[PDB]
RNA sequence: AGUGGAGCCUGCGGCUUAAUUUGACCCGGCCCGGACACGGACAGGAUUGACAGAUUGAUAGCUCUUUCUCGAUUCCGUGGGUGGUGGUGCAUGGCCGUUGUUGGCUGGUUAAUUCCGAUGAACG
RNA sequence: UGUCCUACGCCGGCAGGCGCGGGUAACCCGUUGAACCCCAUUCGUGAUGGGGAUCGGGGAUUGCAAUUAUUCCCC
């Protein structure tokens, strides 16, 4: 519950054989406060690729079943994910993208960890790598939230990344599947924030996307932002 | 916190003996319900109201 | 009784104490991951490791 | 002063294990069961406060929540601020409070303090 | 990952390794590792050779077993003394079973039989379990019956926990006895009946069952 | 036979109290808490983790000292410039449960094929 | 009724300690040696040897901890 931890725990980050130590410790049998205690020391003095291994095997399974059980994330587990985001390189490749590639992520998982991105600071070069990696693969009902909140970061977007996002949008040209409303605010935030960095050929590219894939309510506002967009 | 004809109200006053000075006058809500100051709770102006 | 935050003591040129002129002034850790670069503390009653918390007295 | 026919000065010389028979049955059981880290740390703080204090007045007040710790004979003359849940009561340990606890000198409750019709028509 | 394979010791060692050099079975391997069984006490290396020692000799080198029985007996009667001074089990359990294996296929012989028999009272259960199973296979597969019953009676008279193992020994060893030893055993099983202890009573009751069944 | 009267105990009201939680409550002390822009500091160093003692009501590097170690993972301020992890009901697509028959052991543990550890098919 | 019910031996005046056994139970506790009841003794209408509250001093047990008396015993 509380109090000082034994000193045998504080040497596990610098212990030679973590795998036998962690498996015999039964990480699934730990308490909720143990996640905040363990993640704090495993992201403080531990290296980047090493900490990414800890997130995949321990932190990502423990955050998935808890939100699947109570439909809510515990306070201690919330600060564990806050402390994991202290190292952004290990958290992207250990928590975010493996959840993105799992395919079973839902809205609640997306909307809970998405608020963590908004509430904390992420370096631009680390964040821009998450932009390109999530733009390449396919689109589900949860990864769009990973886009729009990261577009809300208002970072200095690299121009190679801007091609990757519009290629993802140009990929959605001939599909007759209905696009959700949340897809439109993802498009709305994109044309709200990066209207000055889009090209003239990219200007008309999103316009025909509005022609073939319109919305009865939100499409004129997307039309308004495009028509009032300054070139580079 | 609200119960069946029983409530505790916060931020109305900040001292325990403020509500003793304003006890014998009634209370009302925006939605038409009325109430009476029953008893102070203590040290931060909290009271229980009926 | 306000909760004041710790401020790390900015020691001026803390790098420039582990050598002279050649050899290492301080001890080196005998562990596998810690050592050959990991200096040890030289306290007045103990020796302490900043990575694996190794303690020699 | 005498406590169980034993004066104060050799009672201060007296160690714990022969203090067993001078206390009552309750305190004798408690001393066998041991003293936890919470009261070992407090006894050092009273010892530290008596150390640095001027030798012609009482020491500084020590505030604590330990209402369940019996008064060892070396605690005499100390200034303990004992807490009743609301405020800290400053009690000066006389040598007559040896077998007693600390909680009963800070009372946690207040005393309670508690026109007929005649017809006119 | 390497025990469940066909190439592992589970299946194929029991089939094709008996053909030592292609002909089954040559004991030249066990007649080549004396430098491991002598002056080498490395653990789990004497254990793994003890596995194959039990596993291979089941496939009838019986004319080979007859001639060099003395060579085997001296090669193990010193083993019976060696790690008995050290106190291990893993090297010990299979070497007692292969002793039962060589004794099953077959003046000096009874000493090896007494060497197998004296390990039945051993406190370690694995060593006792193989010796318990080893004695049954040797006798059922008899001149050795008379001496081993004389061991069984004297052990009961010497003694509480060891008697349970001895009544388990007497459970399936009464049928291979002659008349006088059954008559002596019938007294000895009946003596412990006077003790009111319940677990020794039930095993001795069940021992008479396996006599008559 | 009692209860109603006496002593004690138990429940509703009522009375005092900070609360005497209700047809969990009261005092204290901790934890955590945006991004954008601009102006600063930032390898001379931004910053993370720590042994010992203490304040504290206690321990606690979540605090107050002695400096040991990680290094861009950065941390100080000012803007009326943006900022739902809300609870709750309706239509809405998939999915469980709901209204027969025949087969088929490395290891340590114990009196004991004892204990723990790895490890399939058709017919109506 | 139960794996917490207890038998038996020793110690102390009592609460209570130490040891060793039985019973997953028409198997041990347990022939469940219960209390009123029955037979003798003292008391003799007296707030009395009725009644026990409220208290003082000490001892023992469970609990991290017994203070505002956890509980039990003696005067």
């Amino acid at each position: 519950r509380s109090g000082k931890l034994p000193k045998a725990f504080k040497i596990i980050p610098a212990l030679s054989n973590w795998e036998q130590i962690l498996y015999v410790t039964e990480p699934e049998a730990w308490t909720a406060a143990a996640m905040y205690q363990a993640t704090r020391i495993f992201a403080s003095n531990l290296k980047e690729r090493m900490a990414q291994r800890f997130y995949n095997l321990v932190l990502l399974p423990r955050v998935r079943d808890d939100v699947a059980e109570y439909k809510r994330l515990n306070f201690h587990l919330y600060m564990a994910l806050k402390k994991a985001l202290f190292k952004p390189g290990a958290w992207f490749k250990g928590i975010l993208i493996p959840l993105c590639e799992s395919g079973t992520c839902t809205l609640r998982e997306a909307i809970i960890v998405g608020s963590i991105i908004t509430k904390c600071s992420i370096p631009v070069l680390h964040s821009s790598a998450a932009m390109l990696k999530i733009a390449e693969m396919e689109y589900s009902g949860a990864n769009s939230i990973f886009l729009r909140l990261l577009l809300d970061k208002k970072y200095a977007l690299p121009y190679r990344v801007l091609d990757a996002l519009v290629f993802h949008f140009l990929g959605f040209r001939t599909e007759k599947r209905e696009l959700p409303v949340l897809w439109h605010q993802c498009l709305l935030t994109l044309v709200q924030r990066y209207k000055a960095d889009l090209a003239t050929d990219q200007k008309e590219a999103l316009l025909e996307l509005l022609r073939l894939q319109p919305h009865p309510q939100l499409s004129p506002e997307i039309r308004r932002e495009l028509q009032s967009a300054v070139p580079r | 916190k609200i119960f069946t004809k029983m409530a505790v109200v916060r931020y109305m006053f900040f001292n325990r003996e403020d509500v003793l000075w304003f006890k014998p006058v009634e209370l009302r809500t925006k939605w038409g319900r009325r109430g009476h100051i029953k008893e102070p709770l203590g040290t931060h102006g909290h009271m229980k109201c009926s | 009784p306000k909760k004041n935050k710790h401020k790390r003591k900015k020691v001026k040129l803390a790098v420039l104490k582990y050598y002279k002129v050649i050899s290492r002034l301080r001890r080196e850790c005998p562990s596998d991951e810690c050592g050959a670069g990991v200096f040890m503390a030289s306290h007045f009653d103990r020796h302490y490791c900043g990575k694996c918390c190794l303690t020699y007295c | 002063f005498t406590y169980r026919g034993v004066d104060l000065d050799q009672l201060l010389d007296m160690s714990y294990e022969q203090l067993m028979q001078l206390y009552s049955a309750r305190q004798r059981r408690r001393l066998n069961r041991g003293l936890r880290r919470k009261q070992h740390s407090l006894l050092k703080r009273l010892r530290k406060a008596k150390k640095e204090a001027p030798p012609m007045e009482k020491p500084e007040v020590v505030k604590t929540h330990l209402r369940d710790m019996i008064i060892l004979p070396e605690m005499v003359g100390s200034m303990v601020g004992v807490y009743n849940g609301k405020t800290f009561n400053q009690v000066e340990i006389k040598p007559e409070m040896i077998g007693h606890y600390l909680g009963e000198f800070s009372i946690t409750y207040k005393p309670v303090k508690h026109s007929r019709f005649i017809p006119l028509k | 990952a390497a025990h469940k394979e066909i190439c592992a010791v589970l299946a194929a060692v029991t089939e094709v390794i008996r053909s030592q050099g292609g002909k089954e079975t040559e004991t030249e391997y066990f007649a080549a590792l004396m430098t491991t069984m002598e002056a080498v006490e490395s653990p789990e290396s004497l254990a793994a050779v003890a596995y194959l020692l039990n596993l291979v000799l089941k496939r009838v080198p019986s004319p080979v077993l007859i001639k060099k029985f003395s060579d085997t007996s001296k090669a193990f009667m010193d083993i019976m003394s060696a790690q008995a001074s050290s106190g291990s089990t893993s090297v010990l359990r299979w070497v007692l079973s292969c002793l039962a294996t060589l004794l099953r296929k077959q003046p000096v012989t009874l000493q090896v039989y007494h060497g197998l028999l004296s390990f039945t009272v051993h406190p370690k259960p694995k060593i006792r379990k193989a010796a318990q199973h080893g004695v049954c296979s040797v006798l059922k597969g008899h001149p050795a019956a008379i001496s081993t019953a004389k061991f069984c009676i004297q052990e009961i008279e010497k003694s509480a926990t060891t008697t349970l193992h001895m009544l388990t020994l007497l459970k399936d060893l009464l049928p291979c006895f002659p008349e006088g030893l059954v008559k002596s055993c019938s007294e000895t099983l009946l003596r412990v009946m006077t003790l009111s202890h319940v677990l020794v009573t039930a095993c001795a009751m069940q021992a008479f069952h396996s006599l008559f069944h």
